[PDB]
This record gives structure tokens, sequence and C-alpha cells, in this order.
């Protein structure tokens, strides 16, 4: 069930996809993943269905009915999809997948065609749609960030450091900066478009932050576009502010004893519509409620046999 | 009669089998 402002959900290794909300951290429904580990997963912006993408198929599940099975599933690749995401009033799907491609999908059962590829001689590692539902960031194995415009066919190219994997990347929903993260935990911000008119594209590096000392799994931005959240495998998680780029708040779920030896990373974070309480999913089989202010954690949520690898909070547009 | 067997097997599964569509 999903009628509810606010809906979350995890997934790891256990072939199965949790769902809870944050009143007490109870489960509501367990819905069936298996012969394969989810990648990442994404609700719908409509609010009806969840969509998880794993080792080439993404299987949809619907959350008005109480339905355990992949209703709607997508084949054809032969490779991992790493993410996924739907246009802002549902018609195109962007997935990102391992091999070389970056494609997207038409949702309407009809001829329509409005899918296409983009191509790259590397593995592709993250997919991030423009807040204006132009342009698409595509970031792969080869330290390469390629901006490609669904308005033309060309895509420009872009490599800080080469010989470099980059992990994941995101624009902030008021398109202030460009943020991204590679295999040794810097984090390169270039200043993404400033030309609304005509779609110029114009990128100047502002800075680069030296952090993450182990590899930087992902980093997000805040829908107030005041915050910036970094995940590492050093079990940290990093939010830093868009004023000075300075280390606002840091967290960690470090026992502090040697006995453990990095017994899980934070693979995954996310944020709320009032940019106050954090939702972080870490590879301690349970995911974590943590707020920005006070550092510690405000809630846990233990229903996971395996690692956790993804999750998805949405929550109203109210906050 | 095994073929009979089978196609119980077969007439039973199948209608739990197509439940969903692939693209």
């Amino acid at each position: 069930v999903g009628s509810d402002p606010v809906i979350l959900a995890t997934a790891g290794y256990d072939h199965t996809v949790r769902f809870w909300q944050a009143h007490s951290g109870i489960c509501t429904r367990t819905v069936q993943h298996q012969d394969s580990q989810v990648n990442a997963l994404e609700v719908t912006p409509d609010r009806s269905m969840i969509a998880a993408a794993g080792y080439q198929h993404i299987r949809m599940y619907d959350l008005n009915s109480n339905n355990p099975n992949p209703i709607i599933s997508y084949d054809g690749v032969n490779k991992n999809i790493a993410s996924v995401g739907f246009h802002e009033d549902g018609r195109w799907m962007y997935t990102g997948g391992e091999d070389c491609t970056a494609r997207i999908w038409d949702l309407r059962s009809r001829n329509l065609q409005c899918q296409r590829i983009f191509q790259v001689n590397a593995p592709i590692n993250c997919v991030c749609l423009h807040p204006n539902q132009a342009e698409l960031i595509v970031g792969d194995q080869s330290g390469a960030i390629h901006i490609w415009d669904l308005k033309t066919d060309h895509n420009e190219q872009l490599i800080p450091e080469p010989e470099v994997s980059i992990t994941s990347a995101h624009i902030d929903p008021d398109a202030s900066y460009m943020a991204a993260v590679n295999s040794t935990g810097n984090c390169y911000v270039w200043n993404l478009t400033g030309g609304i008119g005509d779609e110029v594209t114009q990128l100047i590096p502002k800075t680069k932050i030296p952090a993450h000392t182990r590899y930087a799994l992902q980093c997000r931005f805040s829908p107030d576009s005041t915050l910036l959240a970094t995940c590492s495998a050093d079990q940290t998680c990093k939010i830093w502010r868009t004023s000075n780029f300075s280390l606002m708040t840091e967290l960690s779920i470090k026992s502090g004893n040697p006995g453990e030896s990095s017994r899980g990373w934070m693979w995954g974070c996310a944020f709320s519509g009032d940019s106050q309480y954090i939702v972080t999913a870490s590879s301690d089989n349970l995911a974590r409620l943590w707020c920005v202010e006070t550092g510690e954690i405000k809630r846990e949520y233990g229903g996971h046999q395996k690692a956790v690898v993804c999750l998805a909070f949405n929550d109203s547009v109210l906050g | 009669s095994n073929t009979a067997q089978r196609l119980e097997r077969l007439r039973k599964e199948r209608q739990n089998q197509i439940k969903c569509k692939n693209i």
C-alpha cells in the first residue's frame, strides 16, 4: 500500500523489497524480488508504482494494490542497469545500463517511438536527468562525463581526471551547481547551465572537495539546494553546505573498535522536503534516519537479512 | 497415462503462469 503523503522502501541482497513508514519502524509490505539483486529503485512521479532495476531487467511493482509480483517487467539489455528514472510527467524512462548504453523508453502501449540510445566506449555508472527534463548527464567507468541534450544528437565529453571511475552525479532542483564523485573520494563541482534560454550548457569548474579517503559511493543535493550529502566506503556520510562548500555535518556508523573491520558501507542517502531529516542505507542489514543538525540517529529499520544497497524515499511537495 | 498428467500439470500451471506483461 502507498496511500500516504510520504513513503520509503529499501532493497538489498535478501531477495526482498521492504516498504515501511517512519512511524515506528515496522514494515507494511514486503515485495518478492528474486533471481537477481536490486541496483536502484525509483518511484513514479504520479506515485502509483515503483520500479527496481537489476541485472538485465526492470521490474515495476504496484503501490495502490497489494501485489508481490512484478506486474510490468522490461527486458532487452544484456547487463546490469545502474540507475533508472522517469520524466517529471511520466512520459519516458531513462535507463543507464552497465554494458555501454544509456537509453530511453516509451511508457505508452503505442507506437510513439521517442526512444533513443547513447553509446560510449565505457561501462556506465550513473545517469542524472536535468531539472528541465531536457539534458541528461552520463558518468561512466573512465572518468568521462557526457552531458547529452535530448534536443540535439551531439554530446560533450568532459574528463576531470582519467583512469579513475566516477560513481554518481546529481543536479540540485534549483539548477545552481552540478556535482559528481569518483572512486577516490574527490568531488568536482562544475557550474551547470546558466543559459536557460537556448541550453548553452556552459561548464566551469568551481571547486574540488578533497574528502572520503576511501571510495565515494554516491552524492546527492537537497531539494532546498542548501545542502549536499555524500556517502563513502569509510562508513561515513558527510553533508556539506552550498555557500562556502565547507563541512557542515558528518555522520558515521563506526563502532570505534578494530574488531569489525569495515562491517558495512554507506551505499545511498536521500533528503526530505524540509531538508532537515535524511535517510541513509548502510550495509549493516538495516537503514537509518538522521537529522542534519543534531547529528545523532533518529530512527532505525532493521527488517533486512542481507546488505542494503539502494533505497527510495518520497514525500509530499509541502515541506 | 503420462501425457494426460503432463497436460494437466501444464494446464494448471499456465493459468497461474500468465499474469504479467513483458516488454
